[PDB]
């Protein structure tokens, strides 16, 4: 619908501070750096090319829209999630204890607060056991 | 009740589908059981031992069919442990798997052979070939994953050009040497009465078999056979060595890579990013956890969605790169990155204590 | 018209000359076709099956000769896609290639055999050997590149000394063991009636053949045969393992190197330099593009020519070095260069904050 | 007296238990001696040579039994050199070792055979099989460590999946090809009178034996045998190449690692830490050496105990990590650590000459 | 005169002693010549072809003896090119070499056989075995370096334990399987009339020979032979694969190391140091070159001698270390040294801009 | 007995300067750094996790007590000692000269004074020969 | 002819600023560095030896003349060009799109302006399609 | 004779500036550094252990005398010389041109003046051809 396109246009305007119409590496670094998340410019610039359909070194509005429509269902992330919870399953039972989730969330990757892992256990620990199965959570992705 | 129920379900699924330690023992036993059956069937085909072995063969046949049926039922039940197959439709989908259908066809064929071919215990002559073929297919099914076939195919493809070269040269020398031996000993030797006998002899020779039914007897044929044997027995045995060496190299690399820590960390990054993605969905009137977390770290909602998806997709890519660890590529990439970082450092110090020198 | 014409030309050239995916299928079919022909010719040589197979053999012979002719014409036409062979002289040069001449000799020999040897489909006795040799040479030609032969030769040369050692030892033990067995069983055994029978038996033995026509029967001859069999069967089978292992190692290295990015970048540098060279030619009253570009970057004309050629030749050298990437040499050279750079850095900082300490 | 006594004890223990250089010669001699015995026993089993070889066989039997007994006594005496086995109970524990019990059972069995079976040197018919089995077990015992068996088992386990695949495919093709050849030549050929003859022939074939007792004679059976021979002889010979390649790779890695200096230094650290641990025991009213040393380096006593044990256990861990040196893991870990150190350096310089820029 | 004389001397020495390119051709020709001789002698041993081949055999014998004599003379003359063997005593020492003495014994034995055994051209019956043995030894001598033997011995020693394990297991299974087959088919089968026939059959089997003279016929013997064949044919063929793989690995490493520049530079350092040593001899009243050079770089004379010898011996050690380049040890040592240098750098910067911070 | 537990409590109090009840990496670095032994913080922090049973990044009193009870007999240090004296035995005789002990002690690992190696030779050189056997010393460990 | 030799002498004089008669590494670095192209001294010095026939560490007039006569036809550059356009042919069709030429020229090697790639497409894109064949261009080299 | 021993004692005194009786790494660095040759301390210290018979980290008078008696004939330097001139023989003829000696001497190892290589060619170029044989020179060593 036109509502989502208008929201994407507003997002691009909030991104295109220079108004160039193609959010550039330095500009997209600035937009989120001011908020409070300050990733190194290397990650931003090397990510731009991964989504730059036309390969212009920036992101134009079509490249914004195409991914904005692209949800979790695409990009076959299912296999990546399977591997991701299989690596941390030292037993191979297909399930992982909640406390291990707390620890791995806290001490690896982009660290998040106890609130984030709290909502994580809320969603995943549907049966309230702690030993949450991987398959159910990954099904929740597409669902 | 449900706790122990699910514990047993997962234990049975692990034993049957993914056996690691003690589970293999059970599998081995079944294999041995199945193996024994053919042996008994083997021993039953001989008339002088059929009367002594048929009763044990029939008893073992009942035992093995019962075991296969109960194993199939237990497996299709334990398929509920994994969330891919749960409920009526889940179990149906599990049954859709090719090896599950193979199992049920095996069971029904065994039932049919035992009902029709066995007016008593001993079996019908026509049903005997079907029974033997059924045992062959059971042995085929013994492994459900087919990991052996996949490994063999992957190794063959890795050496596809090269096995092809070996086979092509072997076939060429076989044809050519057979042709000349047929020429030299067309009439002198009855063994090579025809070119086809020469081809059979050449195959028996190049494979290092040496049955002795056919062999050159003339000086010229013997000389040519000697030369092309020296040339081509190595080519014929080459694929065996090719495969063996390649297999050892593959397992050696697999052992080399085993560490997998740089694969561990990107997994954590990617899963945290995926949870952020799910928690930042705009259409969902929930997940205030990540919403307020980001509100601490700051049009606005859509911008947060966009940045979160950027970082999640890039983290997915990063985990993908760490999916395959190679020591050589690890060292190359790590040293390139470290060298670039070092270059940045030295540029900083240069310009910077240049600023100092200015003062 | 011309667009589709050239598209078809390049597609046919790719399918015939450089097949990668689906094209191989067609090649395989032709091979199978050709293969079937010999088999039918095979089945036609036997009298009891000649009357039943000769008609199909003749039909397949017409089919294969027609297919080979049309393939040759299509290939010599599609050779126009590449600019090496275009026009009358270009197609003539393409025909000059050794495998093209092999193809035309094959076609003419097939025509001659079908005309003379086949008075009525049935083939003449004299023309039969020529037909079989023609099929053998067609099978030889099946691969146009000869990449299998080149690979085998390269691997053999890589192990030339070492295959030589294996062969030399094998031959020595064969001669020596044959000599002693001939001594021990000169009269006792009619099998070794002569030294030559002993040599034939020793070759049959050391190759793991074991025909059974000849074999020692005396205690001493049997003992010596046992000892030297243990010694030399391993030597005789050695070249097979040598080649197999070496083949696997070669493919493993090829897989290791595959990345090729440091080969990509110098290609760009070299091609840009080559275009600069062409654009800076003094005798050419054109190419004002690079001329004015350099005029922005500045006797004069010749000096610019000289500097451009310096950089172009050095870039050619650099691309040549990147032409062969080896992980081991990559790491060694990269670390040496980085260490030298680091040394330069530290000398800079030392002298430099020494200047600072002076102040 | 005691000095030379212990010198001889350790020298004998080294020669018998852990032979490196000249000691092997002696072992070889014994092996040859033992080998000769069976050969003489071999030559004694033949009637035409029994009268000529039995006296030498008996003399060598007395010699070998005496040698084995004296060797056992010397070994159980020299076991005192190592402190694991000293005194009455120590020697008893040494005798408890499985190969020591094997040696004594060998000695007693030899005594029994020589007493009962030899009513007159020449041996009894019933005792002959026992004597031959005793020689077989002596040859088994020739190596006390069993290092050959351990190495073979380790290599097999390293390739367990993969040897399993090879064996499984080989067995499948053997069964299937045997079945079809039995079908094709059930009545036409008396060789394959039964399926079991077909299985025996298929095993003889796939192993490259080619006895010649059985072989296909029909066109269809010969064709099927040809195809599945080509398919499966490579599979049957595969385990040999697998093992050979893997063995060579293992020895190559062992040669690669040999340097072992980073294994040397942590050994020194750990042993110093262990001596500190023993010297810092609180319950011991001695060891004032390390006590006063620490008193120079400074509730108090227990705290010193605690810190010393922390450092000793961590040094034990560190030595454990250096216990297995791998070049690839060495480079990876060393470069990661150096890169982290370099990062620390550059952060220092950045913040630090930022402080300078502030001034 | 002397210039061309020495040029020819060195060229002949290179061709005969160290052939690289075209020289091998000549060697090959001689080998072929020698090869032909035995073949002709071979063809001369058969009576039906002796009258037709003896004249050519005798002519080739004269040709080969003349060629060997002239080659020996040319080689012992060209030995003057190298300064190890020059003058009467130098040529005598060159003749002292074992292969030179082998050559002269070959020549004298050929002369003796041609004089006594050949009343004319035809050769004496007794001299025939001596002639054949002489040809065998000539073929042995074909290679003067013995590099093949040295390479084989080195590779065997590299795998000494492991070849030993393979041989030990193979021998054990051979003995044991032969014993049981002899038990099972002592009377039923005349083939295994004796244990020794069983041993011969087992050796023929485990080596994949399959002569067919002996083979099990009973169910039990056939079963045991099947099992232990499966077990031990792989073990018997193992040494071949072991050696082949190891050979390929060795040549692969040799190819890997080839670069050799860090071996080049220390050679220059060491040779300069050695020339300094010779130029700084105190007892020599000459060599004022290095004396005055050092006088520019400055009890005194002896001190200069001492320092020069320190640096020369350490440079010799350094060149020794560079004598063996290994990529793995190269990277390890280079990275350790670079890391230590980097540590020194960072300590410098730390203490140094600490001095700055103090100001 | 309660005496050892009281001594461990006193040790922990002397360690828990902050009084947190779980001696932390920085705190355990400080406690021994002041004494005169100043190991790099890396060694301390990476050692803590090796003994941190609960994985809290620190050492709590239970983790103190469990190892305080754990003596040389546990942790199967015997094999480590066997390897340690086997590496320095260039002959393989099973015995090492005392002078080599002096040298290796002085120039490797945590260096100690001649007094430490003096008590070492006192204990090991029971028969007073210099060529001390490894097996006897390692037996002394458990004894 | 003498005209080319005179031009080479003028070039050498414009190179031999010091008048040494053998343009040295530092001098040849200076001569082109002043113009506006400032390659690192490493590239210059390591290139000198590649053309230094006498191995003097510099370039003398004979070494200048020998290469001045040496054109593209020599040095068998044909194979290098074949490899160079084969690497950038992701399809193997033997032809490469013009836009890929724009990109590779701009973002790799010694970068040139759109004018350089413009004359490049002028010469190579003889038939005006964009998918220019490699073989024709490499033939143009010798031609 | 006593003359050589007295000369060695004088040398040691000129080396033992501190008078310790065992020339130490720093002292032997100082003694030759003052003269005009200033090798990095690493080379000196790592060389000391190679000759330190007693392994004291220094050189005592016995270790001085033992090597002072040790001439070129010992230490089987012959093989090292063979390898050294074989590496620089790109042809394998067993002889090397004098100009290559000039170049390798000048541009590798411890560089020496044209005077050093002049005496080198004097000694080696006995027959005055330039293509000096390796075997004769290495024989001159022992001679
Ligand atoms: N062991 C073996 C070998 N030899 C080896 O693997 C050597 C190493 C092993 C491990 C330790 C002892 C020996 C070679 C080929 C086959 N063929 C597969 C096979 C065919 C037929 C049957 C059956 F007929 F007996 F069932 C069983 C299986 C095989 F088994």
């Amino acid at each position: 619908t036109e509502e989502q396109i208008a929201e994407f246009k507003e997002a691009f305007s909030l991104f295109d501070k220079d108004g160039d119409g193609t959010i550039t590496t330095k500009e997209l670094g600035t937009v989120m750096r001011s908020l409070g998340q300050n990733p190194t410019e290397a990650e931003l610039q090397d990510m731009i090319n991964e989504v730059d359909a036309d390969g212009n070194g920036t992101i134009d509005f079509p490249e914004f829209l195409t991914m904005m429509a692209r949800k979790m269902k695409d990009t076959d992330s299912e296999e990546e999630i399977r591997e991701a919870f299989r690596v941390f399953d030292k037993d191979g039972n297909g399930y992982i204890s909640a406390a291990e989730l707390r620890h791995v969330m806290t001490n690896l990757g982009e660290k998040l607060t106890d609130e984030e892992v709290d909502e994580m256990i809320r969603e995943a620990d549907i049966d309230g056991d702690g030993q949450v199965n991987y398959e159910e959570f990954v099904q929740m992705m597409t669902a | 009740r449900n706790a122990f129920y699910r514990k047993l379900q997962n234990f049975l699924y692990n034993v049957l589908e993914r056996p690691r330690g003690w589970a293999f023992i059970y599998h081995a036993y079944v294999f041995l059981l199945v193996f024994s059956c053919l042996v008994l069937s083997v021993f039953s085909t001989i008339k002088e031992y059929e009367k002594s072995s048929e009763g044990a063969l029939y008893i073992l046949e009942i035992v093995t069919i019962v075991v296969f049926g109960v194993e199939y039922f237990v497996r299709i039940w334990a398929a509920g442990c994994c969330c891919r197959y749960r409920g009526w439709r889940g179990r149906l989908k599990f049954a859709r798997k090719p090896f599950c259908v193979i199992d049920i066809m095996v069971l029904i064929a065994s039932i049919a052979v035992l009902a029709a071919g066995s007016q008593g215990n001993v079996f019908a002559t026509s049903a005997l070939r079907s029974l033997r073929f059924l045992q062959i297919l059971r042995m085929i099914r013994m492994d459900r994953r087919g990991g052996t076939w996949k490994l063999l195919g992957s190794v063959v493809y890795a050496h596809s050009k090269e096995l092809v070269t070996a086979w092509y040269i072997g076939f060429l020398c076989l044809i050519l040497a057979s042709f000349l031996v047929y020429l030299a000993e067309k009439g002198e030797n009855d063994h090579f009465d025809t070119y086809a006998d020469a081809l059979w002899w050449g195959l028996i020779t190049l494979t290092t078999i040496g049955y002795g039914d056919k062999y050159p007897q003339t000086w010229n044929g013997r000389l040519l056979a000697a030369t092309f044997t020296l040339i081509g027995v190595s080519f014929f045995a080459l694929p065996a060595g090719i495969l063996g060496s390649g297999f050892a190299l593959k397992v050696q690399e697999q052992h080399r890579q085993k560490h997998f820590e740089k694969r561990r960390n990107p997994a954590a990054g990617l899963i945290q990013s995926a949870w952020r993605f799910y928690a930042t969905n705009l259409s969902r009137t929930d997940l205030h956890s990540t919403w307020q977390y980001y509100e601490r770290t700051v049009g606005l909602k859509v911008s947060i969605r966009a940045v979160c998806v950027m970082r999640f997709l890039v983290s997915k890519r990063k985990f993908k790169e760490s999916l395959r660890p190679y020591d050589v590529m690890d060292v190359i990439e790590q040293y390139s990155a470290g060298h670039l970082d070092m270059l940045s450092r030295i540029k900083s110090l240069q310009s910077r204590v240049d600023q100092i020198v200015g003062r």
